[PDB]
């Protein structure tokens, strides 16, 4: 049905993101063969007279005879009467380790044992067990264990968890800041309940007073029902209208009337269902969902290959010579399906302009890049390699003749911030980053925001460490003490960038950024090399060690894929116009790349052949090195090849 | 289009006496090697030998692409030394066309790999294997080459 | 004064630990030539009787003559004057950004400007700013900004803003879920007052509010005096009865009367610039503050001293050989004076028997921790790289007699189940840590328990690596399959796998082992090998250029260092008896400066000296084969790296 | 108390012209590099060419220092020749005893420092300084050594 689907989809959704609260019910305790209250004033009313009432209490009589039995009697036999029923120690019953299993953020529960306690110790997380009016001040973790009700951990007395409708009576007055934290889970977070029926009408009053303050702005909760008799139509819109959201087991499953445990059984498995790509079944849905997913980055133009897999959440292994391999999915070919359409036009044309809007998007980049199939009918490869940065062209002239040209948007002055850090001088580029910042969310811009703010974090990390180098040896090497920047422009960044750390940067964004920008992250820690060389460190060994002697083949032996990478992240900040394009770790990766096609091609040159040596690629690459490479080694290159390997 | 050296090599392999055929093919790695070493073997003899020809060779051989096969596996499931057979096409530099291919055999391989990676991030399947090309007391063993392109 | 000494120490103590949280006054919105509030209450009664009151208004007055104009015209001119009073940008004020500063939890806004906006926006972070019932519930974020006053972004209305008599009548209703979750923010954070008048008592409300019950659990937020009166001892006194925590302005510094700046900002940067330690004064509280932070250190059992992150929150550098260099010193010398301390013998005895035991204790430590003398006074030392092991070399013998027995510390176990796991038997070795965690929940010792859950992942990750190719592998190089798990031992291994993860392992802790055990981050994720190699290989190519041109280095510019950091990782991941050693190239890890280790010798037995080889370093260091270079050997050889070395 | 060994060093810098106080405390890395060599300076002509006596000597010095002084430093704040004297000492392997200080001096000496430090993250400042040896046309300079092991 569409309301139990529907439902369903929305705590899964809001699951995602970590906004799940679980309402431990009393249920779930009595759901452990746990006695009840119903056992629990049996000796009262013993004491009372020798005879329980026929028939149920009203709402105020079990309420009512503890009470009685107390002032009665003497709070010494109520906490000796309390010690005879609370002394009993159960196991769990898989109904915690489901509930468990849903992966929580907040716990609150008010039956009073700790079952739920001690099932989450088992299962190895970290909560604050919170019961006391004292305990919250002393959060000692961002996860909080609230029990409104009150454990017995301090003990089996009236200060720890009590049933006495005097205090009932004593409302908030007692515990206020439990209360105050109730109303904030519950405000916050999306509520679910399990374990209870209808009996607690102080619950419902909360409930009914706090939709009558957020008025239509007011998240419905949802509830479980465990009746095997069905309720009725009436009481569903009377709940409706009144704020709770009501999940039936009984529409669910059938069973016996006295089968209890396996209708909560049921309702966990109806929970436990939490996927995305199980539903991709209809050939369109494929490339809905696919746009759905890769829209939102058309303001970058370019993206990594092995980085790509980190947008689809591993599924496939992105091999770099850009054919795609399976890696976690477990679910249809939808890149399967992609790539046997590419190849079919006749498939091409039984589409409509709604799918061609999208084609039309993807077309761009995605040949931009240039993936063509996957690696098992692939035949001879073949890559492009091109480089539109002019700032690599070498040609400033006509840079600073594009920065004398006014402004355009948004996009523009991104591309102008570039070149003006280009030139090297600093101070009115930072005064660019500063208004784009200002002005970024006017245009409401994703990924450029986050582009910024690195941006003008390497550029002040530039600043400081041309300064920290000009501090001292400057005034040897020069003389004079060159001071380019206004002790004023030094102030005002010194003070308006104290404590700012990079690691947060990833942690203070809007969470609606990340579900959009997971691959881009990785440009703002100091994995922005670690991922890269590790590889080339490991390749780098290997075709060394592979030596002259065999793992011989025309194209698969040695540095092909280090080709591919190499121009694949060569432009990818040389062509979204990031910054630190003059940073060590580039002179890094461009001589070590340098060297081992290099190497490669001249192992091949002079290595022995017996018969089967040049049987084997009987042709060579040689390395006919582009101006690309040229200008790289005029750029990040000191040993520059020659000097230390021709000695070598 | 501008520079990328690429070409395609399987990897291929059967049973020694035996219709089974269950392996990876299409290894992208299909490494392979070669050496002959001496040693002082030979420091002192009777002052009257004719020749031996020791000569101490060594043959590495390693295949990964993983995807070996399921019916056999299932057959076997429940020491013939195996056979190997290898192709290489290779493409003529004045007119690039697919005209010759290289045929390589072995009779004997023994599959000698380390059987614990363990690596903490886990990789896509990845099955390195390794060969060491076995040979009899016989004759022949070692590579059996076919030349193509008979044109 | 000695108040003002606990009041900045306290201040310091909620400046890391998150516990913070500011509530902006309205002198700082004052002071960005925002029209006051008494200016627009002149222009009401300007418009409605044409005259100007002659005296002070009174309290009510104040809120009081906008209900007259709201009667009697209307919300035309009401919204009229909104326009137009409120329709003026303002430049920002620095304030803003010194609060700012040490990021606090959230933000408490009274004021209807969005100065604060403006200082949150460039600063970096974005805020889930709430102003209104619908605000709240599409909070995504968990960074909030609070305006208590309300914001403009509706529109100029007077519905939207709580500048009406009705309303803070009505308050209790109209906005009340703002109202709760700022009470909670009360609660569970710490708060500090600035800027804020003396018409309203935002303080007196709440405070009594809170006071109402408040019985034993509240911390006193801290109020700086602002005005240049000074404060009196009848005032403090009845505040501090009252519940607040008022620090003078002047009673630090003076100025004149008018110069809000300098005294403000005075009183602001005396707390901001405290970093860690400028009021330790005496050798008291030299010896406590090193204590709150190493105590813990004596847990562990071996650490590298290249791990010691931030001992004293990078305050100090520790080296290779483990010497000082100050990093992050403007206060107090503290680690000079413990360490003089030890120098000295007769300054020992100043020390109580408490506190020579400890001074012991820690003399005893920094012994065993390879920590010596500083670089001031570093002369000839020699640190003991005697290595203490018992299965890297392997006396299976001894572990074989060492399992038959029962323990009684959590540590026996532990180390019990390294050494079973090490010979292979990995079965038992999950319910042993289940054991652990199990029962190691009612203590407090956590370092254990960490080490225990990552052992885990770790394990069954070989494990899976395993079993995959034993169903493939297997009959590749045995011939016979073999089944070394059963299927349920397989079934509950998955069922645990399925719903667990290792990204969130550390974030899983509670905070007292996030602050006592801090360094214990980098080694539970994977790239530290992947971290430390590229480190390595920086190693490399200076070692190796070295070697190319021949250089002479003075000291230890060892490759030593390289294998002297091999050694430090060859112990760590051993000591703590942790399965980490058994991954995948870690073997190769090892290999490459191991086969570099020989080529750099082999190379260097070629020393053309010219006239400085003799005379600086007569019987030369020599190369020698090391035992546990032999160990590693024995523990790590391939053959084809035998294979190339021999061709080399 | 294995062999955790290591030495240390002393560096002297100092201005010409004047009796500036310059000096570094410590010099860990101190990578001293030399080079001879030659590849093609001789035309081959008038007969008997009588003469070659070219070689290329360059002294390379290179210590990283955190102690600049102040007592001039602020005065400059609000060139020469940067002359070195090198300071180290000797030890006998027969007795391990101290006797013998090594002194190596240059008396012109020009910094070449280069301006591209560029890392992303924050040191422990060791600001690493790269000296060249510059000669005169004159006579002498380079290097002097004083022997100080008389007994």
């Amino acid at each position: 049905d569409n309301n139990v689907v529907e439902c369903i989809k929305e705590i899964t959704e809001s699951s995602r993101n970590g906004k799940l609260v679980f309402f431990v019910g009393a249920g779930v305790s009595t759901l452990s063969d746990y006695p009840q209250w119903w056992r629990l004033v049996d000796k009262y009313h013993e004491e009372l007279y020798g005879s329980p009432k026929k028939g149920n209490y009203s709402s105020d009589e079990y309420l009512r005879i503890p009470q009685i039995f107390y002032n009665v009697k003497g709070e010494m036999a109520f906490d000796g009467i309390l010690k005879d029923f609370f002394q009993v120690d159960k196991p769990t019953n898989p109904i915690h380790d489901k509930i468990l299993a849903m992966n929580p953020a907040h716990v609150i529960t008010t039956n009073y044992d700790n079952l739920i306690d001690t099932a989450c110790w088992k299962r190895g997380k970290y909560f604050s067990v919170i019961s006391a009016e004292e305990d919250v001040a002393n959060a000692t973790s961002s996860r909080y264990l609230l029990k409104v009700a009150g454990d017995f951990r301090k003990g089996f007395k009236g200060e720890n968890v009590v049933l006495k409708e005097d205090d009932y009576l004593n409302y908030d007055q007692n515990y206020p800041l439990i209360s105050n934290l109730m109303k904030t889970i519950i405000a916050t977070h999306t509520i679910v309940f399990i374990g209870y029926g209808l009996g607690d009408y102080n619950i419902n009053m909360l409930l009914n007073w706090v939709r009558k303050l957020q008025k239509d702005s007011f998240h419905k909760p949802f509830f479980i029902r465990t009746d095997p008799s069905p309720i009725e139509n009436e009481t569903l819109i009377y709940y409706e209208n009144k704020g709770l959201r009501i999940i039936d087991a009984a529409s669910l499953i059938d069973s016996n009337e006295y089968d209890y445990l396996e209708r909560y059984s049921a309702v966990m498995d109806l929970l436990i269902e939490s996927q995305e790509n199980k539903f991709i079944t209809k050939d369109d849905e494929v490339i809905d969902y696919i746009y759905g997913k890769i829209s939102p980055l058309f303001a970058l133009q370019y993206i990594r290959k092995i980085d790509l897999k980190h947008v689809f959440e591993y599924d496939y292994h992105f091999e770099v010579n850009g054919t795609v391999v399976r890696h976690k999915n477990k679910g249809f070919g939808y890149m399967e399906r992609f790539f046997e359409l590419k190849e079919s036009c006749d498939e091409r044309s039984k589409l409509s302009k709604k799918q061609y809007e999208r084609f039309n998007a993807l077309f761009n980049f995605f040949e931009k890049n240039g993936v063509i199939c996957m690696a098992k009918d692939a035949g001879t490869l073949n890559t492009s390699i091109e480089i539109n940065s002019l700032a690599y062209h070498g040609k400033y002239d006509v840079m600073k003749k594009f920065i004398e040209e006014q402004s355009v948007s948004i996009e523009d002055d991104y591309k102008k911030a570039f070149f003006l850090a280009c030139l090297g001088r600093w101070e009115e580029s930072y005064d660019l980053y500063s208004n784009i910042i200002l002005n970024s969310i006017d245009e409401s811009n994703g990924c450029v925001y986050y582009l910024s703010q690195i941006n003008r974090y390497r550029i002040y990390q530039s600043i400081t460490q041309a300064v920290t180098q000009f501090n001292g040896l400057g005034l040897l090497t020069f003389g004079r003490h060159y001071k380019p920047f206004t002790d004023e422009f030094l102030a005002r960044i010194e003070r308006e960038m104290t404590n700012f750390n990079i690691d947060d940067l990833f942690n203070g964004m809007p969470f609606e950024f990340q579900k959009k920008y997971k691959i881009l992250e990785f440009l703002s820690d100091n994995q922005f090399l670690y991922d890269d060389t590790v590889k080339l460190f490991e390749l780098t060994n290997k075709v060394r060690s592979e030596m002259s002697e065999g793992s011989y083949s025309f194209g698969m032996s040695s540095d092909i894929v280090v080709l591919l990478r190499l121009y694949d992240n060569l432009r990818f900040l040389y062509e979204n116009c990031l910054w630190s394009v003059s940073f060590h770790e580039f002179h890094q990766y461009i001589r070590n790349s340098m060297s081992l096609l290099i190497e490669k091609a001249e192992y091949e040159r002079t290595r022995d052949i017996d018969e089967l040596g040049f049987s084997f690629f009987g042709k060579k690459s040689g390395f006919f090195m582009e101006y690309y490479d040229f200008v790289n080694i005029s750029r990040h290159f000191k040993i520059d090849d020659i000097k230390n390997l021709e000695r070598s | 289009m501008k520079t990328v050296i690429q070409d395609t090599a399987d990897v291929y392999f059967k049973r020694k006496s035996d219709g089974k055929l269950v392996f990876t093919a299409e290894a992208q790695t299909a490494s392979f090697s070669q050496a002959i070493s001496e040693e002082k073997l030979r420091g002192g003899i009777g002052n009257k030998p004719l020749y031996i020809l020791k000569s101490e060779k060594e043959i590495n051989l390693t295949v990964k692409n993983a995807f070996f096969d399921l019916e056999w596996l299932a057959m076997t499931q429940g020491s013939e030394r195996y056979e190997v057979e290898y192709r290489t096409i290779a493409y003529n530099p004045d007119t690039e066309e697919v005209y010759s291919d290289i045929y390589i055999q072995f009779p004997n391989v023994s599959p000698s790999g380390e059987f614990e990676m363990s690596l903490e991030n886990g990789n896509a399947l990845a099955p390195e294997i390794k060969f060491e090309a076995l040979a009899d007391t016989d004759t022949d063993e070692m590579a059996v080459v076919i030349e193509a392109s008979r044109d």
